[PDB]
DNA sequence: AAAATGCCATCTCCTAGAATCGAACCAGGGTTTCATCGGC
DNA sequence: GCCGATGAAACCCTGGTTCGATTCTAGGAGATGGCATTTT
């Protein structure tokens, strides 16, 4: 495979040589650069010339950030409040939800939806056990785990409030130090059902969290060590981890420790390759990099996946900064992260030669390589919208394996339509389908995206419940579904008002069935349909599909018109994510 | 028929002509767009078409050119004014760039251009009308193009003489090949070459070859292919010769032959001595020479260090102008040299720049020691005398069984227990300008006192220095007029040619009128070498005719 | 950019006033100022009460009586090098120090030390002063000064008092001088002092052996090595045995530690020895040491010539705990910051001009970057532990404070004509030395900045010129000048660099550290003239 | 009532990043000179 | 065959382009003084 051409990124900082990337849910890039985060804002082309800067929008992303440690004096950690300007160290977006937790340079934890903070996480108790140095997000539910300076684990839950916003509350805590000591949580993964962590002595614990549980029992797999751990990653139940000149392999169900002594000091990144078959990681340095198979005993092969792109770039550089090798040169990486769904990796790198040096913002570049994994990919639930169209791009346009004769004629859950759920649930139904998921993905291949299966799905749930039809918005709504789809519509003669803040347009009934992308009212004005309801858009207060390029009604701006349970009930749902391919919508 | 197109559309429709209209169009304007769009004849339509534009965040309507309230129903009804509406700067910026004014890259100047090529739409802008629109400097426009040139679409034109760009913004690119593609001679040398290597004897009738490459099609291309004959030949990738034709020996035609084809760096800086110091140790190593601001760069520090190295040695170089105080002992002055277009400093330690500037005068008496302190007072005196108290805060005292107990002041009772450089006649602002005049007066001594201000001359002064770079004109008349103000030089026009001449003023009117009366008439265009008895490959019949006639 | 809430220590003023203080101005109470760099900690604050009552009247000299053990304001701070015996476990039968003894010939084939004399002007004295000569202090004005200045012989890279109280072979007032002596001298840009390349040559370390009440003074030992040149040189105050002076450590151009064991001499009889092999060696493939400080009587933090920054064991030199970046370029120095109160802190600069402190424990999370400077290859940095701040230069005229918490509370302590070029520090009192490119030697009461408001810092603050070396080309003579001279703190001073004669800027100044020399300090400039004062 | 604390305005210096300016170089077009053709 | 006119080629001139280091400007940081209010 080909890759393409890498994203430069210019006069942005990093403050610190760790990885500063990671890849969202949704597709977007994070990178902790000082003093903003900057994100990779996902962006959609039909055509990106095989250039990775028409994927993304790359753009400073300013945060407010609350010290609730402000008034504390600094105590055993001198460098707490040391510099009291807060910024960010450590973003990490959630794997499930649509927000963000940043660590700030003075030890909070804050949760952002968008630039807006929900919450700043908080105890109450002595100040070592309020200043975090880590976090985990739960990959299965909506919680978020912090490591604090007492060496304990602080569990935070989601509740909603009364406008549905998401809190933050303190569930419980597991104490992983030895009691007086002053050892603190330095690296926390959650894999699964399984949650590995690593004090600042470097004595590793495994515990097993669920709901079923309030306070797990940990277990310490390795002893305290001079050796500091540079990475943790869990592959497979088997913890691996990195530290100067070794790579650790522990099984998490035998405790077996194997391993294996690097030929280098540098810091090995661990990649896991989640979708072999067997059981291997990437390691990855400034220097080298190896493919490891987590065998009873480490076993290591030629990295044949990223090294051969890497080189070849790093020849060319030479090339240009290192005629003759008259200077010591190295790669540097800032960050390297796994798509979301786990098919695709992005490098940021720059290439240096090691000399006296000085450099200001306005002087700094780096890139960003992605590059494919592996021979074919499949459409993640762990990703979204333009997760699926980035992981596309990369793999040179080479579509996912579908199931067995598929087609976008299927209907979603086979036609099995779960009709007697609510309304929410039965859309929640349809949104959580495997049809629904690869249609959504193709309509981001093809030159007009479709809905025909979905408003299927809605017709077969409003000639049920055909006698609540009673609003006139529902009636316009489902009487365009019927004109599309060529059925029996509940009733033809009658009238739709439908109103904005300057003017009021009536519109016949009749009308709905007439042409599908714009509906005339009796004053013959003609107006562009919405895109999730087919009802008229007589407003500027919209959210704009990326891809297809639709116009949702913005149900959350329009107080005047008395949108029923149905086309309310589709306006409430789909006020965020597009129906034609899972994108986020954009705001007018 | 009236197209139908979201509300949303239309604001961002506006928008894209408050930008590329320099960031504010009239009130009838947004009619003139809209009205494409949407009915205005119905009064509710105009006030929700207004309203959709003037009620976002960063548009802005003034009246009369004063910022005002947004009442859409008045403004659609007050006859008595003027309105117009514009956008915030930053989403002006947006619109234009992708990025706010503060986040992006571009530069104010470069901005300044991207609204001038914004303005001229679809028709675009060439890069010499955008410099005299702009107002800035030819020398800085092509360099700030480079870096908006991400956000343009160019082709090359010619225009008023010069090849420039032309200049759309990139949605204005178009698929389509070009009615009028740029053509340059100097690309297709190598084939010009091939055909007369590939040709029969390797020569060919020039006009044949004209012919056969077609640039016979424009005037200029005529010229431009003699132009690139006259520059393989001045090179010697190829020859012009003349070959009398082997079936009548009276014939002669302009001919060209093919002839041929077209371990570590060590540096040296040290943790030892301060940086300055070492700066002056290669200062004065490098002698009556000096040493440039590049090389002192490459030799202590390595070139990744320069920006640095710069920032720091302006503590301590010394510009002619405006030195520092005299401390005497170690001083390096600094002074403009050239190295073809790059202007640098070159460093000399004051000892060996007195050399250079004043080489007449006398070599300066070392220096000894300054006077010594005359303060006579010891530390006691000095440490009682120069006691200022401190703030009360942390306290202590000790307890009756001799434990020492902390307290803050107040929180027990216990009281407290407390710009030209002369050298030596020839005024100049570098050393190559100083270089230039001493090699102009030079080259007159040598060549008669007497030379017209043309080509010929600048490349005699250009062979003295051993300058592989070529002097232009503007360089040379810039140390003429010097060297007319110190009296080295005459000049005066010349009334028949209009062209510059210099002399020696020790030279008399009698040489200066000989050397006109012996410049007048001299012969140049002159005959190439003559070939026999041999055969002309020709692509053209009538010139092979013309041959054989 | 930020916000505050509510929640607050016990017991504060600034708990009490809920005011948000971002920078020093801020910190506009006396009290608040203390709480806010310092914290509440009582057993603290009860040590800077000391501190301040003991050397609030010191403005430029402190009584001898307030660094003996039996003052009610003796506040001795060891550093963690000192805090237990490492010498079995970093040195023994495995890792002796191997020597051979050479001749003064074979010595003189390795090192050309100064053969012509140095000729120097003290007060009314004009002598000429051979390689290994002392003159004594003549009758000076200004008051009788007690010291002497020592011709070493070459370029002086560094200097280290071994800072023994007492030991069962050495009596009250012995102290011990290590000196650190290039053949490279004279010369600013000479090819073999190179920063940033792996360079070997032979080079010599001298012994002396001096007596704190006589200022009887005997070079002892002469240490021919190939190390290269050397700096950081410290004494391993922790590894003490029977048959030692002590154990030396340095960073070298060879871009390793080395560990020295200085063995005792039968008799003060001068002897050359070849050092063959040192006791330990720390050293990575492919990276150059630059930099290092201990962490621990077992454990050094260090720097290197590409930014990184390493852990070493001595119980186990092979591997580093931790081998990650920090900085951009060749790092200049690094500084351990110790406190019996908080977690053990360190600092480095380099060349890219950043100042980070971080906590070993979790570099990642800790970083915290007090400033940048202009960019320099001279940035001394050191430890004042009685006011728990790292004394530092910008790399140009201005010498500054900041406390090991609050990064943000930086303190100007003095602006000087050109380059300060040197810094000492003792355990025993708030006094610092600093040197400058311009020869000038001055102290200042570095606890009179901190200890003390924002408000009138200028007024308050002074600092004093002990001594200023002097170069005439005329003469080729060095001149010493006696007098003093006070220099108020200056306000929104200009940065400010000069060229001075190449021999004259102030390479090192030291404390000694004891209770019984502890008024003794050391410096020595370029041109190799190593001068001793007894301050009283 | 006096000293301390807090905040604002003004002044001075620094640093980063943008802008300037000289010189060379290059191409096109005008001008001038030379050669050839045609007319006497 | 010679002389005059035209056209054709060569040479010179003018302005823009190109490039990079140094210079300049904008924005921020830091300190003091003054004034007012608070605390001792």
């Amino acid at each position: 495979m080909k890759l393409l051409k890498d994203l430069l990124v210019d006069r942005k900082e990093f403050e610190d040589w760790k990885n500063n990337l990671t890849w969202a849910r949704d597709g977007t890039l994070y990178l902790t650069t000082f003093p903003d985060i900057s994100i990779g804002q996902p962006k959609y082309a039909k055509d990106i010339n095989c250039n990775s800067k028409n994927l993304f929008h790359v753009k400073e992303f300013p945060l407010e950030f609350e010290n609730k440690l402000d008034f504390e004096l600094a105590q055993q950690n001198g460098l707490l409040n040391s510099q009291p300007v807060c910024y960010p160290r450590v973003c990490k977006p959630s794997p499930i939800d649509d927000w963000m937790a940043v660590l700030s340079n003075n030890g909070n934890v804050s949760v952002f939806k968008d630039n807006k903070m929900l919450t700043n996480l908080d105890s109450k108790g002595n100040l070592s056990s309020r200043t975090y140095h880590c976090f985990e997000w739960n990959p299965i539910e909506s919680s978020i785990v912090v490591g604090n300076e007492d060496g304990e684990l602080q569990f935070f839950s989601i509740r909603k409030n009364s406008e549905n916003t998401p809190e933050f509350y303190f569930e419980s805590s597991i104490r992983l130090s030895d009691a007086g000591s002053k050892d603190w949580v330095t690296h926390i993964v959650w894999y699964e059902d399984v949650l590995v962590a690593a004090l600042s002595n470097n004595s590793v614990f495994s515990m097993t969290v669920s709901a079923s549980s309030h306070q797990p029992v940990s277990r310490m797999i390795q002893n305290a060590s001079r050796r500091k751990i540079t990475d943790l990653k869990i592959v497979d139940y088997k913890v691996v981890l990195t530290c100067p000149g070794y790579v650790h392999k522990i099984d998490l169900k035998n405790y077996s420790i194997s391993s294996l002594k690097t030929g280098s000091l540098e810091n090995f990144h661990i990649i896991p390759l989640n979708h072999e078959k067997e059981s291997t990681i990437l390691l990855m340095s400034n220097k080298t990099s190896y493919k490891v198979l987590l065998e009873d005993e480490l076993h290591v092969t030629a990295d044949n996946i990223i090294a051969p792109y890497l080189e070849k770039k790093f020849k060319k550089w030479s090339t240009i900064w290192n005629e003759f090798n008259n200077y010591e040169t190295t790669l540097v990486i800032h960050g390297i992260s796994l798509s979301p769904d786990g098919y695709s990796i992005a490098i940021v790198y720059d290439m240096e030669r090691v000399a006296f040096k000085y450099k200001i913002a306005s002087e700094q570049s780096f890139n960003i390589m992605f590059a494919p994994l592996y021979h074919t990919w499949t459409i993640s639930e762990r990703a979204v919208g333009l997760a699926w169209y980035q992981t596309y791009q990369i793999y040179n346009q080479s579509l996912p394996k579908l199931p067995e004769n598929f087609s976008m004629n299927k209907k979603l859950l086979n036609g099995n339509y779960p009709i007697s759920l609510d309304f929410q649930s039965y859309l929640n139904a349809l949104m959580k389908s495997e049809e629904m998921r690869i249609i959504m993905f193709l309509n981001m291949t093809i030159d007009k995206p479709s809905i025909l299966s979905f408003l299927e799905a809605l017709y077969e749930y409003a000639i049920n419940k055909k006698s609540e039809l009673t609003n006139s918005f529902d009636l316009a709504c489902v009487l365009s579904i019927a004109a599309i789809l060529k059925r029996e519509a509940p009733i033809y003669n009658g009238t739709l008002l439908m109103k904005n803040s300057f003017l009021e347009e009536t519109f016949n009934l009749e009308s709905f069935t007439a042409d599908p992308e714009t509906v005339t009212s009796t004053t013959n004005n003609t107006w562009k349909r919405c895109g999730v309801t087919l009802l008229p858009i007589l407003t500027t207060h919209v959210k704009i599909c990326p891809v297809s390029k639709q116009r949702v009604i913005d149900i959350k701006r329009d107080d005047l018109n008395d949108y029923g349970w149905f086309t309310r009930g589709l306006l409430e749902r789909f006020n965020e994510i597009s129906v034609y391919c899972g994108t986020t919508l954009e705001v007018m | 028929m009236v197209l139908t197109i979201y509300p949303d559309e239309l604001v961002q429709i506006v928008s894209d002509k408050i930008a590329s209209n320099k960031g504010k169009i009239t009130l009838n304007q947004l009619w003139d767009i809209s009205g494409k769009y949407f009915d205005l004849s119905d009064k509710k339509v105009k006030q929700f078409v207004l309203s959709c534009v003037i009620l976002k965040k960063d548009i802005e309507v003034y009246c009369d050119g004063a910022i005002t309230t947004k009442n859409v129903t008045d403004i659609i009804g007050d006859a008595n004014h003027s309105y117009s509406v514009g956008i915030t700067e930053d989403s002006l910026w947006t619109l234009l760039t992708g990025y706010t004014k503060k986040e992006s890259t571009i530069g104010n100047s470069a901005f300044e251009l991207l609204l001038e090529v914004a303005k001229s739409g679809e028709k675009g802008i060439n890069t010499m009308d955008l410099a005299q629109v702009t107002g800035q400097d030819p020398r800085s426009v092509t360099g700030r193009i480079k870096k908006i040139n991400h956000l343009l679409t160019s082709s090359q034109l010619i225009y008023k003489g010069h090849v420039v760009k032309q200049l759309k913004l990139k949605k204005f690119s178009h698929d389509g090949v070009d009615s009028n593609p740029y053509i340059n001679i100097r690309d297709h040398l190598a084939t010009i070459v091939e055909v007369v290597k590939r040709s029969k004897n390797g020569i060919r009738q020039i006009i044949d070859l004209k012919r056969e490459l077609k640039f016979d099609k424009e005037k200029r291309l005529s010229k431009a292919f003699i132009a690139a004959i006259a520059w393989l030949d001045e090179k010697e990738y190829l020859k012009k010769v003349l070959v009398v034709s082997p079936k009548n020996p009276a014939i002669k035609i302009r001919c060209v032959k093919y002839v041929k084809d077209i371990v570590k760096n060590e540096v040296l800086l040290n943790r030892f001595y301060p940086l300055q110091n070492q700066t002056y140790d290669i200062a004065d190593k490098s002698g009556l020479k000096g040493i440039s601001t590049m090389d002192v760069v490459n030799r202590i520090t390595g070139k990744e260090f320069q920006r640095a190295f710069t920032k720091s040695s302006e503590y301590y170089l010394e510009s002619v102008d405006k030195q520092k105080e005299n401390t005497g002992g170690y001083r390096l002055f600094r002074i403009y040299d050239f190295e073809g277009k790059k202007k640098f400093f070159r460093l000399f330690t004051a000892q060996n720049f007195q050399k250079l500037t004043n080489a007449e005068d006398e070599i300066s008496v070392p220096k000894g020691f300054d006077e010594l302190g005359k303060s006579r007072t010891d530390l006691k005196t000095l440490n009682e005398d120069n006691f200022v108290a401190l703030n009360n805060t942390v306290r202590f005292t000790t307890d009756s069984d001799g434990q020492d107990i902390f307290f803050w002041h107040g929180e027990l009772k216990i009281p407290p227990n407390s710009k030209v450089v002369n050298f030596g006649g020839f005024s100049a602002r570098s050393l190559r300008s100083l270089q230039r005049q001493r090699a102009i007066l030079k080259v007159m001594n040598t060549i008669g006192g007497v030379a017209y201000l043309r080509e010929q001359f600048y490349e005699s002064v250009s062979k003295y220095m051993g300058s592989t770079t070529t002097l232009d004109k503007k360089t040379v008349r810039g140390d003429v007029d010097l060297m007319v103000e110190s009296e080295k030089l005459g000049a005066r026009t010349e009334p028949v040619s209009g062209r510059k001449i210099i002399f020696l003023p020790t030279v008399g009117e009698d040489a200066i009128q000989r050397y006109i009366l012996k410049e007048k008439d001299s012969k140049k265009a002159t005959f190439t070498d003559v070939i026999h008895d041999t055969e002309i490959y020709f692509f053209d019949q009538t010139e092979k005719n013309r041959f054989h006639r | 950019s930020t916000k505050n809430m509510k929640s607050s220590s016990p017991g504060s003023s600034l708990g009490q006033k809920g005011r948000p203080i971002r920078l020093l101005k801020d910190l506009s109470s006396a009290r608040d100022k203390i709480e806010r760099i310092y914290g509440l900690n009582k057993e603290k604050l009860l040590l800077l009460a000391k501190v301040k009552e003991g050397f609030e009247t010191s403005v430029f000299d402190f009584p001898f009586k307030n660094i003996q053990p039996d003052s009610p304001y003796f506040v001795c701070l060891d550093p963690p090098c000192k805090k237990e015996s490492a010498y079995n476990k970093v040195i023994g039968d495995k890792n002796r120090t191997v020597y051979h003894e050479i001749n003064k010939t074979e010595f003189e084939n390795m090192i050309k030390l100064r053969t012509k004399r140095l000729k120097l002007l003290i007060g009314e004295v004009d002598a000429e002063v051979s390689t290994g000569d002392k003159i004594e202090f003549p009758v000076l004005a200004n008051g009788k000064r007690r010291g002497f200045i020592y011709n070493v012989g070459g370029l002086v890279t560094d200097i280290a008092w071994l800072n023994i109280e007492e030991n069962t072979d050495i009596g009250k007032d012995i102290q011990y001088l290590a000196v650190a002596v290039s053949q490279y001298m004279d010369e600013p840009l000479n090819e073999h002092l190179e920063m940033f390349d792996k360079e070997k040559h032979s080079s010599c370390i001298q012994i002396f052996k001096m007596n704190t009440s006589t200022l009887h003074c005997v070079k002892v030992q002469t240490i021919v090595h190939s190390f290269g040149e050397v700096w950081d040189l410290k004494w391993h105050e922790g590894c003490h045995a029977p048959h030692l002076v002590g154990c030396l450590s340095f960073v070298s151009q060879e871009g390793t530690i080395n560990f020295l064991e200085i063995i005792d001499n039968a008799t003060d009889v001068h002897v050359f020895k070849m050092c063959e092999k040192p006791s330990l060696t720390l050293s990575l493939a492919d990276s150059l040491i630059t930099t290092f400080d201990f962490l621990s009587p077992t454990t050094v933090v260090c720097g290197f010539k590409n930014g990184f920054v390493a852990e070493f064991d001595l119980t186990d030199p092979e591997v580093p705990s931790f081998y990650d970046q920090v900085h951009d370029s060749y790092i200049l120095s690094v500084s351990t910051a110790y406190s019996d109160f908080e977690d053990t802190v360190v600092s480095t600069v380099a060349v890219d001009g950043y100042f980070y402190i971080f906590n070993p424990k979790d570099i990642a999370t800790t970083k915290t970057t007090v400033s940048r400077f202009r960019g320099s290859n001279l940035v001394p940095v050191v430890y004042c532990p009685q006011i728990y701040s790292y004394i530092y230069s910008d790399g140009a005229s201005s010498l500054r404070a900041v406390p090991s918490r609050a990064a943000f509370a930086v303190h100007p302590l003095v602006s000087r004509e050109t380059t300060i070029t040197a810094i000492g520090v003792s355990r025993l009192h708030p006094m610092v030395l600093a040197g400058s490119a311009d020869g000038s030697l001055i102290i200042t009461n570095a606890a009179r900045r901190l200890l003390h408001g924002i408000k009138n810092s200028s007024a308050t603050q002074k600092s004093l010129r002990l001594w200023k070396w002097d170069y005439s080309i005329k003469d080729d003579k060095y001149r010493i000048d006696s007098s003093y001279e006070v220099y108020p703190l200056t306000v929104n001073d200009v940065s400010k660099a000069k060229i001075d004669a190449h021999g004259i800027n102030i390479t090192c100044t030291k404390w000694n550290e004891t209770s019984a020399g502890g008024k003794c300090y050391a410096f020595s400039n370029s041109a190799g003239l190593l001068t001793l004062e007894y301050l009283s």
